[PDB]
């Protein structure tokens, strides 16, 4: 929900002065989109080991999850493993019992996502598409009604 | 490398045993060498300016990029970086019949971002034209605004 | 000759190959929507099947995902190109097909598409090649910095000489829809600012709410409202917030709509606001040249607006590095030819073979077009080795 | 929700509409124009490459027999037989400078013993260099692989 | 004393100027087999 | 405790960096044992208690 | 070694000071090093010469 100025300075910054004290580290760049979203990139010396520098930046973050909204605490935040570029990109289709471009992704997400991401060592994995979830659609007009809120 | 983990995340199995001021406070696991080598001294000689005015510069330009820079373990600053610093009056306070709880909730309200969602949203309606953030409540900026909380 | 057919010969680092695989990206103007974009990935999916049935295999689409970063605003097709064997000629080959896959779409098309090939490589080191960082160190503003960057990419454009071409990464800067909720109006009427700000929040960005169980997995519940009650401005009126005395009240009562100018990415770099900007070195001149007539144009902006390089070698490529090397490879191999020879001469005839051999290997490369990269460097040092050999040969035979 | 005075109950339906539909429609996927879901998975920044995309196939394996009627597999982008055309071409490159070295040995010794000793002579250091690299750390590069061709 | 020094390289042109290393174990195996092995087939049989 | 000690509220943004805002009270009511009292603190039935 | 890129941050950062502020250097262990060589070093070259 979260505009570009909101995640600027209340997970963005946050985060950033609280990034310190870690061995090896040549700079820091980030992404603060309207989307209510944000990346930051610590990039380190040449043959340092990802293993070791994948923890160190982070539990130096974490004393800051508490001072960040409750809405991002619940969400997902995550500290991965970077290789800007994708490898294999294995696509998922109907032929003959035809189901839609929303129900495919709800089954590649409920069981072989899961399970790829934790087979030999994968980075992380972008869903394309979204898992299932209880949607529910809100109706103003229904809701002063019978004199409601959400 | 690795001590500096293993000491911690086998803490945090702690951290909600502890008080929420704490868990907000600073809390840190760093590696330690007692003693200091640097002692970079940060003065005024022409514009003069208070001890106080130059721990927040020294705090919010140079500190924040000195601890990340090559291998520091931890940086003790000599001073402290800013703060809107609120001074209740007592007397004032029982004139208008109040507590420190009142005003507490006072910052915690007016003094906060909140994340409203975005024109044309997420699943909209096929067709739509635009697709624009919406702001909200933004968290305040100087000494006259805090002056101003009702 | 030696040296002309070397200092002209122009600098690289690895070619970029036919991979049977590239992909192309989609992006639209201020603020476009999910059926904006998806009819020009339309229109971009039919270059690739109805007019290169020959070549294309397959198209993978996908809706508002650019690799610049994210939102309804972009997309990106995948490639996947019929195998090397069914594709015969120079038209047939990534280089050919994304030459009129971007004159196709830069002609009939509106926005702005593109496509290229894959660096092999990783993401950089295109030579000849640049990123820019413009860094707020001061305590002025994002205002402040649109500013000073539009100067930057300014004085760029009014004297290129020898040119350069440099544009931002991706700021666009769009309008955002901004709703002050006067708060002396709101506990008047008897409303919480709690419950007024998870009505505007719940509604139109939605609120993960509780996990329940689909099928044996657990997954996720959210609340938002249907689509139709939060599409413009007008719809924020619609929703009615109760107050302590039971009785509804607007949200117009309380809130009040204006538009303003804000920015739909905020970058940021070391802790401080920043702006990156995506430049390349001249069909002329090449990179030391370039960043350095770069670094004199950041230095002419107003105060509180520095600089900073990424991330751009920071020690890679043809030297700097390479003489270093090529230095000790000439202080060594003297040495050698001495520890089983004795003399002060033997090693000289060696060691002047090197531009023999060298010129050649220069001539074919600077003839047909290639390049000083990696490949070349390494069929250098090979063909030393192969001089020392025969060479020698002469020399240990004949003394 | 509620219980209005005369008895009546107000439901969730009754005041929304309730679906079950993804979690994040900001993204959704066409395979030829056609409605498809994917996994693109991203490398991790170290790993080995072409062993976690083999393995990419074996949790994927697994998973194919317990599919509803209609989901297929299809492979899009995808970097596997790129390796598999710089070892059938530099192996093939490989021997064809044998087989040609072979004939070079011929016109100048038409010995068919002495063209011979340096036919068996270069196969031998080849696969000792293989030893070489495996002691080292590095790999079956598509460099390293062009240093035996050189 | 040309490919190994030119394998002192440095940075993202890391592991590209490094596996010469790569060629010479090739030569000194060149070398071995041409100071073993060699030297006998060419007697053990040739003409 | 937030009087005397301080309370560490919520942050706001003092010139494009994020720092924290606190709460106490002026040092001359709260140097001595004596300013305990003056210090009023309001009940259920809208009527302030020392 | 670190001691010597504290002042690689520290040097972009002073162009960008207000007016008056300098920086200035007490308790500081860089040249106690830079003794120990060109005094080693030194005591190395007349060990020769003797």
């Amino acid at each position: 929900g979260a505009d570009a100025k909101t995640v600027q300075d209340t997970v963005t910054q946050v985060i950033e002065q609280n990034m310190n004290g870690i061995d090896n580290l040549m700079y820091m760049s980030s992404n603060s989109d309207s989307t209510g979203t944000v990346q930051i990139t610590l990039t380190f010396e040449s043959g340092t080991d990802a293993d070791i520098a994948q923890v160190q930046v982070q539990a130096k973050l974490q004393l800051a999850m508490p001072l960040l909204p409750q809405e991002v605490q619940q969400q997902g935040v995550s500290v991965e493993k970077s290789s800007s570029s994708f490898l294999m990109v294995v696509g998922v289709i109907n032929t003959d019992g035809t189901m839609t471009q929303e129900d495919i992704s709800d089954y590649v997400a409920a069981n072989m996502k899961d399970a790829i991401s934790r087979t030999s060592g994968v980075g992380d994995v972008q869903l394309f598409g979204s898992q299932y979830a209880m949607r529910i659609w809100m109706n103003p007009n229904e809701l002063n009604k019978f004199q409601l809120t959400p | 490398d690795i001590a500096q983990v293993q000491v911690q995340a086998k803490l945090q199995l702690a951290m909600p045993l502890l008080p929420q001021e704490v868990q907000q406070q600073g809390v840190s696991v760093e590696k330690s060498s007692s003693s200091f080598l640097m002692v970079v001294g940060v003065i005024n000689t022409d514009g003069t300016m208070t001890q106080e005015d130059i721990s927040d510069y020294v705090a919010a330009n140079m500190k924040d990029a000195i601890s990340r820079t090559s291998g520091v373990g931890d940086v003790q600053l000599f001073g402290s970086q800013y703060a809107m610093r609120i001074w209740m009056n007592p007397n004032e306070l029982n004139k208008f019949q109040l507590t420190p709880v009142d005003v507490i909730t006072a910052i915690k309200a007016q003094n906060a971002q909140v994340a409203a969602g975005q024109l044309g949203g997420t699943p909209p309606v096929k067709g739509q034209q635009l697709n624009a953030s919406i702001i909200a409540q933004t968290r305040l900026t100087s000494t006259e605004e805090f002056g101003k909380i009702l | 000759g030696m040296a002309y057919l070397f200092v002209r010969l122009p600098s690289s680092f690895l070619p970029d190959e036919d991979q049977g695989v590239f992909m192309t990206m989609v992006q639209l103007p201020a603020g476009a929507t999910q059926e904006r974009t998806q009819k020009v990935l339309n229109e971009v999916t039919h270059y690739y099947l109805t007019k290169e049935k020959n070549n294309v295999e397959s198209v993978f689409a996908v809706n508002g995902f650019g690799f610049a970063g994210r939102g309804q605003n972009t997309g990106i097709a995948f490639v996947s190109l019929k195998d090397w064997a069914d594709r015969p000629g120079e038209e047939n080959k990534v280089e050919a097909i994304t030459m009129r896959a971007t004159r196709a779409f830069s002609q009939i098309k509106d926005a702005m598409v593109f496509a290229f090939n894959l660096p092999a490589i990783v993401e950089l080191g295109t030579a000849t090649g640049f990123d820019f960082e413009l860094i707020d160190q001061a305590g002025l503003g994002h205002e402040k910095l649109t500013q000073a960057r539009n100067q930057l990419l300014a004085e760029a454009a009014k004297h290129p000489d020898m040119l350069t071409s440099v544009r931002p990464n991706g700021l666009e800067d769009t309008p955002q829809f901004k709703i002050d909720i006067d708060q002396e109006k709101a506990q008047a009427l008897g409303v919480s600012i709690n419950d007024i700000n998870t009505t505007l929040g719940a509604a139109w960005g939605g609120s993960y709410v509780n996990d329940f169980i689909d099928r044996g997995r657990v997954k996720k519940v959210y609340v938002m409202s249907e689509a139709k009650y939060r599409m413009l401005p007008d719809d924020i009126g619609d929703w009615y917030v109760r107050a302590a005395d039971g009785q509804m009240v607007p949200f117009s009562a309380f809130s009040s709509s204006r538009w303003e100018y804000g920015s739909p990415r905020l970058e940021r770099y070391n802790g401080l606001p920043s702006m990156e900007i995506l430049g390349q070195a001249a069909p002329g001149k090449s990179t030391g040249e370039a960043m350095e007539l770069m670094e004199q144009l950041a230095s002419k902006l107003p105060t509180g607006v520095g600089y900073d390089w990424t991330g751009s070698y920071q020690e890679r490529l043809s030297g700097n590095q390479a003489p270093s090397l090529y230095a000790i490879s000439l202080i060594v191999v003297f040495l050698c030819l001495a520890a089983l020879y004795e003399s002060w001469s033997i090693p000289f005839s060696v060691m002047l073979v090197v531009p023999l051999g060298v010129i050649g290997a220069l001539l074919a490369a600077t003839f047909r077009g290639l390049t000083n990269d990696v490949y070349f460097q390494v069929g250098l040092l090979t063909t030393i080795g192969l001089s020392a050999k025969n060479a020698i040969l002469i020399v240990e035979f004949a003394k | 929700l509620k219980v209005n005075q005369d008895g009546s109950r107000v439901l969730l339906r009754d005041v929304a509409k309730i679906e079950l539909g993804g979690e994040n429609y900001d993204i959704i996927a066409e395979f030829n124009g056609q409605p498809a879901s994917g996994l693109g998975i991203k490398l991790a920044t170290g790993a080995n490459a072409l062993d976690t995309a083999a393995a990419i196939r074996a949790e994927l394996a697994k998973m194919e027999p317990f599919f509803p009627s209609g989901l297929k597999i299809v492979y899009p982008y995808d970097t596997t037989p790129f390796v598999k055309i710089s070892i059938h071409e530099v192996v093939k490159t490989l021997v064809e400078a044998i087989i040609l070295v072979f004939l070079v040995m011929y016109l100048f010794l038409q010995n068919f013993r002495a063209t011979l000793i340096p036919t068996i002579a270069v196969p031998v250091v080849l696969l000792g260099t293989f030893a070489v690299l495996a002691a080292f750390g590095f790999s079956i590069n598509t460099l390293t692989m062009f240093g035996m061709v050189l | 004393a040309v490919f190994v020094p030119m394998a002192f390289f440095g940075g993202s042109t890391g592991a590209i100027y490094r596996q010469s290393i790569t060629i010479v174990s090739a030569m000194a195996l060149s070398v071995l087999v041409a100071l073993i092995l060699t030297p006998a087939l060419c007697a053990t049989m040739l003409k």
